[PDB]
Parts: structure tokens; C-alpha cells; sequence
């Protein structure tokens, strides 16, 4: 079908809802979940550092991502964004049909 | 034109600044949408007050996020009367309207609509 | 027309909310009258302060009692700084007038007549 | 394999243990996790709105994807689930194997 | 004419009534500079809030001291949002003006100015 | 590509670090991320019981996984480790360049 | 038949609704599995205790999720020995049966174990 | 015979101990009255608790009031889960009756129809 | 047979874990002679409660020293109305038995005579 | 050999046990690397201090996650200036070299670089 | 010769100066045994800590009973992390040997042994 | 060479930062004087101490004002025992001497005087 749940890491909530509120407001996605209170463990430059970040879970689809992408590259504080597509391999029908009516 | 105040109230969950600042937004855009204002130039002021309980963020913030930000934005907190609706958000604000008293529209939302004045 | 604000302030012995209710029909009524104003229709909003030991009533909802139910009203709770007089009601409203700034009457009621900027 | 983890987006936590208690009970579930303290925003009608939610992270398989459905529409308080599958490309055997002896 | 917001800020670095009223007079005639008013008639309100941790004074006092006797004084309490920069005074005031609102100019000093929404 | 997100279930703070530290140190992982919190209800040996438990996810890339594996089960306290990957369909381009530099 | 008391505890790790609804669950079904309790009809009563430590759930709301509709459920707030254990869920219910004091069961999970009378 | 728990809920406005003890009675002759219980030779006793916020009085003292001196009588305070109802007095009968489960009659009066289990 | 709930209090002069556990000791067993009671077969439960004064030890344990091991026993902490006896242990006991309501007895101990029933 | 002082900071932005922890290993980490210490046989102790905002954990535990098992540790609470960075893990550590003093490299990670000693 | 710390750790049972001091002592004396140390003139010195439910007496008199009049003796409190174990005196000694740090052995009494890293 | 610790104290009069500071600043060098330190290079560490009264200034700031840049400074809050001196600051310095124990100067001043250890 397409459809897709995208994880992208954010460092704050203000970045989090204004992520988040764009995708919604702009039709590159029907379901945007917040998840708060992440510890991030990462490789930065030579060594290994942690940060905060929270977590958001965009309910999309595949032919909207390139568009996503874009905007979230825009949005997001980053030379690097954290955005990765996990593909949904099946779900309720209601759901999916509805994801699809207010995406795009 | 003249002035006239725009009211509205949404009530969150729990005081998390995600919900706080996605919440400011939906009511700051209903409330916009209600009246017909498509710019942010017909406002004066907008005023945000809170309950007690809500300290992780400030809604005022949220205004900048929906791009108000050359509307003077101040907020305040509000008086504890035991038994008032908990988690609250209000927002007045001042627009420069010719718009009669009473067209103009007043939102409510979640659990604010039980203190709308109707 | 331009907006003038409106001043006024009135104390309260006890912390009831009959008196606290009571306390802002007075004020707000009297203050209408000291300005001739003879509908709500020309106020863009009210809002109300109250010091920190009046919290058993909303002095908002006495405002729906004189019939002010189409002008926004928001309130906030005041700075309690130390030897202010105790249990005070006071009130701003903005008045959609082509009055004068000193042709504006305020109004001071009960142990309020003190801090009348007199 | 077919195993796969399912996203279900629930209201409260009456609600995500109920649904949660059930699956496992029932055998339509290996194993629930519940992820507490959501932001969600969402189009709704005509426009972008917020509510709370938690989230249910179900470790199932396909073949009992759906009797899932049906059980999860039962319990669950809305027109429309959010349920959605996301497969298992690999996992630790001992736990695959696991998941399938307790799952159906 | 119609209504503009004016928004300022100040810091400072204790309690104490004269720091208070200092800076509220620093703040409040700046912003009037800024603005050009060489009047109070102009002003429909001023609204003053402060930090929590702001108790020894009223900064509404102190625009008696630089003559604002009619112009209206609201004062309330903000919200105390941790992390958020301490001994704030903030000011709001409402201005009648025909200046377009993206050439009202907002004042932060101090501190303030890391608030300042730039 | 073969980029992965493996989830990882763990029982408290000390081995959540413990093995995210690790799994980055060690280049089995670019990043790792951190949500506390869950609830856990699962089927073990014949009924229903809770449990606390945090999640990790870990991103790092289908040929690191086998070590990943490994590594995992000699840290985590338990004799069958919650260790699963889902796959990703796509993303930035650059982050996901990113996740192969550092993994590996 | 006469009454027998059933008791059991369990702990949790943190004050969370779910986990104190998923706790309270888990040790009211071992309880009547324990006893070979296949109705609710057979209950007389129900009453939960927890520490003071869990105030973000009711224990009696999880019973109601696995059909204890008619069983009457109630529950109060243990006293806070220092030195007790912490987070503390415990059900006492109270069974209608012909079975002998010495033959009911009682059940002690997580760290609830080291306070089983034994 | 076997035993039944009977329950029932009240709330009261404020916290007087003429408001509870006249609560108090109300309840307890409602669910005496809803369950035919024309004597107290049949309760093998009554546990009351109550919210935190009611203090001035032990309703157990209306009990006598009604003539139950020979039915033992417990009481506890609650478990103060934020969000739950104020001002709630709650009552547990244990009645030596040879009723079903499921034709004990339970009571919920004034604002504790919304906590019933329906 | 039936069930009827016994009833006894005591007080103690101090929160000491002696003093708590030996009041326990003799007001459990003054019940159990006044009842006639010479085996804990006959007890459905027994549930303690004890004033917010006394939090150094968990009567319930004292149970255990005269060898209630197998008796349910629950406790809850009682409500703080001023002015009521302090330092009070309260015990209800649930007794599987054929004794008429009017035959059992209660046992009021200490300063715990003046809240007896009489 | 003799003794030499290696000290450092780092900052969190919660009281997360998770973030404690992964703080505290980066910090002793990053201060070992600077200082080339292939051992924990060089120090002779390491002493944690943290500010009074972060309780959820001990950073002594994370040192254990990264081996150092022989090496002494003790903890203590800093004094609560007003003003401070919020949130600080401090660590001295008592190094057994050659080192001149000021060849030693300290080392201040997130926030704490504004109280670097430069 | 280099510096090695010594760890140990001791509980009590309550917070009486005469149990702080003697457990102080047994601690003390038994480190000092433990790594074979014939005198104070080889300790550079030691820190002690306690929990924040010691408050009585400071273990760091304990040591000139036992005549560590020369060692010089600072003392900090710890940080109160929930769950952590309650009333522990830990103590760090500095040693000026040439021990190896895997050759040092640490001490942990009475309900210490369960924070003991092994 | 080896390390012995070197002890002093000062009592301020007030938790002013100017009386912090000049006090430490008094205490550093004299002790520094005492036993002949020419140079900080010999300085291991300080760590300094204080009351629960004194939070208006780290003493550790002064330590930089006499040129302490290169010395690792750390510091924690001291255990309130009732009966204490009140307003102490308390130092312990690390020295990287060959002076024997006894050799090394304590320095007491003010009111500390009283807490020497002679």
C-alpha cells in the first residue's frame, strides 16, 4: 500500500510541535506521535556523547516522503536530520485507507 | 475600526511542554479561523494566563511557532479557586476589528467548553 | 473612537464568595455609571486582578450577573508584595471611546481609596 | 518468520492495559509494551488537533494479525483503530522461537 | 487610530524596592523613546508583570514617578516556568497609534535581551 | 541498503546504558536511543505478569547485526534477550550514509 | 459456608497508572487462581490497601478490567512505618467458602515476597 | 447464609460536620432502604472511608444517630488519587444475607452517580 | 453460622514499637476471651487501624506473636478529625460465628473507654 | 610520582537516571582520554559531587559500567548557591603521576564549559 | 611510595550519637586492620560522609577517640537518591603506600555488605 | 615526596559574598603561610566545605582571586548536627610534601578556634 511510520529525532519539544504541526498543517501526514524524555547515545566526530532528544512518529505514506524530507530538512536544527522510513506491512483497513484520504 | 476581545480556552492532559505548546497551537489557530483573521496585523496584543498546575512551558512560545512574532505577546498566571477546571490554558485577545460585539467568536475546547458563557 | 482604560478597585473583608461577588457587582456597576457607559457594547474587554488571599470565588463570574456576557473577561492573579493592602478586587476595562485620558473617571471603593493615584 | 511488532495507539491506561492484558491472555500476543506519556497530533475533520495517548508496542505474529484486529476493535473506544504492523526483518532466535510458541 | 502593543523587558539583580523602581523607570521611558511617545495621552494602559521572585515593589509605582498619574496600571504575577531568566520585569503597553504594527519597536535590556524575539 | 532499527528490550537504567555505551563503542551501533518508562506485560511460563522495563533502539545496519546479537546476549541479564530488527525502507540519505560510516 | 479472607501483595517499581493497573491485575488473578476461584460470585467483598507512595491509580479500577463489576470494591491508604517496604499494592478479599482457614492460599509477588508470612 | 458487601457513595458540598453527619445518614438509610434491610441485627458490620478533605467529623457517629449501636463500625481515609472525586464519603456494608451477588442493590447519591459501576 | 465483627481499641501514651505491639498484644486477646474465642480458625479476617500519630510499628505484626499466622490481616490509617482521642489502636475482627449481634463483645481499653458505644 | 587533581564537569537537562548515568561516562571517559590514561590503576580515588536538582542516581555507578571496579569512590551533595548552573556532575580525580600540574588537562563538557577555569 | 584510597562503609540503626560513634569506630579500626596499617602517620587523610538521616553527631569525632589527632578530617554530606540504603556512614582514607591498588582491601559492615562492588 | 592534608577553618558573620570571600581568601593564605607554601604547584587539590547557612557564595571563587587557577577545586555542603558552629567554612588541602604528619600546620580562625583539635 505504501504506507509508512517515519522515526525522526528531534532535540526539543519546541522543535518537536513545530515539526510535528507542519507535517500535519501540510498534508505529509495524517498522525504525528510524540515521544518524549529520550536518552540519545551517539558516535559524534571522534568519541561517543549523549544528548536529550525526543522522538516523532510520523504515520505517512511513501509517495510523500520526498516531500517530507524536504521539509524537514528545512524545519529541523541539523546539518544531518535523523529520518528514516519503516514500512507498515499491514493494519487496519479503516486506518489505512484514512492515513491515505489525508496525506498528500 | 475599534477593539475588540477575543476569547478562548483548551484544557491538556498533563504538564508536559509538548502538550502545552501543542495545545497553545490549536487554540490560537481556531480562534483565528473563528473570526476570519488571516494575518496577524489586526492584532493589538495577545494575553495568555495559566492555572497553577501548568509550569513546564509557556504558551507565549507557541505563538512563535505559528509565526506571531511581531504580536507583543504577555503572560500571567492565574487565581487558584478550589473546584475551577484544572490544566487550563485562556487566551484573550486584542484585535482591531470593526467587527460588532457580538460577531465575534469565542472558542472553547476539550474540556473549556463546560466554561463557555452560554 | 480610541480606547481609554478604566480603573478601579475595591476590598472585601472576608473571603466568602458572596462577598467577593458582591464586592465586584459594586465596583463594576459603579464604574459604568461614573463613565456613562450605558452598554457593554463598548467595552472591548475587562480583566481583573485579586491579591493573593482571595481565592474562593471568581470575580468574573459577577460580571455575568450584571449581564456582561459578551465581553471577554480574563483574570490573573497580583504580586504580593509585602504591606499592599489585603484583599483587593481590582479591575481594568478597556472602553472603546472617543473620551479624553482625563475626562475618565476610576473608581476606589472601601479601604481601595488609599492607593488612589490622588 | 512472520513475526512482527504492531503499533496501537490507545487513549488511556485503563485502556492500554485492558487491551494489552487481553492480547497476552488470549494468545494474540507474546508480549505488550506500553509506552506512557504521548503527544498526538493529528488531522481530525477539517482540521489539526491534539489529544494525549500511549502507545502499545505488540510483539505477535502475522498469522494472528487478524483475530488482533477484531479484538482490538472491540475493546478499543473509536470508529477507527490506529493499528498498524511493522515486520521483523531479523531478531535473536531463541526469542523468535519464543514468541511463535506462545503466540495462537 | 487603532491599537498597538508595545513589549519591553528589564532585568535585575535583586530584590530590593529601589533596583525595582529603577528599572522600571529605565524601562518604561525607553520604550517610550523608542516609540516616540512624548505623551501619556496616548496610552490606553500599561500592564506591568513580574517574576516570582520579585516581591519588595510595584513597578507601577514607579510610573507615577515619571508622571503617568491617568494613564491606567494593571500589574500581575507570570508564570514560573523553570529554567526561565529570573527577576524579569515585563511590560506591556497599549498604545493608540496609527503606527503599522511592524514599526512599533519593543525594548529588552539587560538580560533581557537574550528573550528578546529576534 | 540494509540499515536497521533493532529494538532492544531492557530491565533497568544500568543495563540500558551498559550496552548502548557499548554497542556504540564498540561501532555495532551509530546511535542509540533511550525510552524509559514501559510497562511490560508478557506471557512467562503459564500466566500474565508485569514487568518495568526501557526500550532501546538501536541504529546500525543488517551485517553488524549477527555481532550485535552476540555482544548483546553477553551483557543482558537474561537468558532470552528481546532483541528484534525492523527494517528500513528508506531516509535521508545523508544520515543513513552517516550510520554506515560509523558502523562497522 | 462461611468467610474466609484471601490475602495477597504485590509490588511496583514506579507510580504509574499502568503499572499499578497492570500490578493489581497480575496478583488479583494469581489470588483466585490460587483458590480455584472460577466466579466473582463467591466474593463477598474486596478491599485494596496501598502505601503512600501510589497515588496515581486506583487498584479497585483494575478490577473492574477483569469483570469485578459486582463485586463491591473498596480501598483506603496504609499507614507509613518507616522501614517498610515501598510501593506496595494489598488485597485482602473476602471469599465465601467451606474451606478450611489452613487450606487458602495467599500470594506474595515481586518484592512482596520477603514480607509472606512464613 | 453468606455475606454480601453492600456499597454507596455520597458527596458533600463542604466539609461541616453537620453536612456530613446528615450525608452520612442519607446514605446509609438509602442502602438499607434499596436492599429491605428492615433490621441491623443483619449487618455483621460497616467500614466507612473518606476523601482527604473531610476532617471535621467521623461519619461513623451518624451511625449511632440512626440507632446502629450495636453494629461494629470502622473507619479509613482514602487514597488521594488526583483527579478523583472531592468530597466523598464511602461505605461498605457487610450484610449476613442469603441474597445473590447480583440482587444486593448499591447506592450512589449526588455527585457519586458518576463514579457507579455501570 | 454467621458473621459478626468484634470490636476493641486501646491507646498507648507513645510512639514506641514496644509500646505499640505489646497495646496490640493485650487488646487482641482480651478480645478473644471476652468472645470466648479459643482458636483464630473462627476469624474470617482482621483488620487494624490506627491514628495518624502512630507510625513506628504495624500492629498487625503483633498478630503474629500470638500466633495468628494464618489470619488475614489487613491495616489502614484513620482520619484526622480534631479533637479525637490520640494514639489509637482500633481493631475489627471478623468472627465466623453463631452468636447473636447483641452477644458479642467489645473491648475498650485505656483512654479508648470514653469512645465506647454505651 | 606524585598527586595531581584532574577535575571536570558535565551537564544534563533532566533528573533521568539514563542520563545521569550516560553524563557521568562521558565526562570520566572524555577526562581519562585527555589525560592519556590507558589505567585505572593511576588513581587513587575519584570523588563525584552533583548539584541538588539531580537525586534519581548515583554517578558512581556509571564509573563501575566502565570498569573501574578497583578504583575508590565516594559521592557527595553540592552547596546550593543561587545563581549556579543547574544540574552539574563535578568530578575530581586523585591521579598518581608525574605530570606537572599544569600539564594536566581538565575537562567541562554541555553547559559546564561557561565555569572553565580560562 | 604513591596514594591509595581505602573504602568502607558501615550502617546503624538509628540516628544516636552513641551508635554513630561506635560504628564509626568499629569502621575505622577495622579498615585500618584490614590493609595492615600500624599508624595514622602514613594516612594523608580522610573524608567521611553520611547520609542525609545522620544527623546527630559527626563520625569524624569518632576518630580522635581512637586518637587520630594528627589526621586531618573533613566530613560532607551525601546525596539523598531514593531507594538508596538508609543511615550509612562512608568513609574514605587516603594511604600513602606503595601497595598495589588490586592489594587494597575495603571494608563493608553490617548492611553495607550489600553495596559492597564484588 | 608524599601527601598530607592540610586542615583550617574560619567562621564568617554573615552569609554575605563579600564575607565569604574575604574569609576564604584569609583562610587560604594563612594556611599557605603556616607551613611555607611558596607555590600552588605543590597543591594536589583543595576541597573546600561548608555549612548548611552559608549559600551566597562558593569559597572555591576566592581561591581564583589569589591565583589558584591551575589547582583543582572542589566543594560540597557539610551535615547539619545540631549544636555545630554555625557560618564555617572548612578546607582541606591536598600537599604534595615530604613534612612529616606532624610537621604540618592546622590553621583555626575566628570562632573555629574552638573546634582545634588540641
Amino acid at each position: 500500500g505504501g504506507e509508512e511510520v517515519v522515526l525522526i529525532t528531534v532535540p526539543s519539544a519546541l522543535v518537536a510541535v513545530k515539526i510535528a504541526h507542519a507535517l500535519v498543517e501540510e498534508r505529509l501526514a495524517a498522525c504525528v506521535n510524540i515521544v518524549p524524555g529520550l536518552t540519545s547515545i551517539y558516535r559524534e566526530e571522534g568519541s561517543v556523547v549523549s544528548d536529550h532528544e525526543l522522538l516523532l512518529l510520523v504515520k505517512t505514506t511513501t509517495d510523500a516522503f520526498p516531500k517530507l524530507k524536504e521539509r524537514v530538512k528545512e524545519l529541523h536544527p541539523y546539518e544531518v536530520p535523523e529520518i528514516v522510513a519503516l514500512p507498515i506491512a499491514e493494519g487496519n483497513r479503516e486506518y489505512l485507507d484514512w492515513l491515505r484520504e489525508n496525506t498528500g | 475600526g475599534s477593539v475588540r476581545g477575543i476569547r478562548g480556552a483548551i484544557t491538556v492532559e498533563e504538564d508536559t511542554p509538548a502538550a502545552i505548546l501543542a495545545a497553545t497551537i490549536e487554540l490560537l489557530l481556531k480562534m483565528l479561523e473563528a473570526n476570519g483573521i488571516q494575518s496577524y496585523e489586526e492584532l493589538a496584543a495577545v494575553i495568555f494566563t495559566v492555572t497553577e498546575d501548568l509550569t513546564s512551558a509557556f504558551p507565549a512560545e507557541a505563538a512563535r511557532l505559528i509565526g506571531m512574532h511581531r504580536v507583543p505577546l504577555l503572560s500571567a498566571r492565574e487565581v487558584p479557586v478550589p473546584g475551577s477546571l484544572p490544566r487550563v490554558i485562556r487566551v484573550l485577545a486584542l484585535w482591531n476589528t470593526d467587527t460588532p460585539q457580538d460577531r465575534v467568536r469565542h472558542v472553547y475546547l476539550n474540556e473549556a467548553v463546560r466554561l463557555r458563557p452560554d
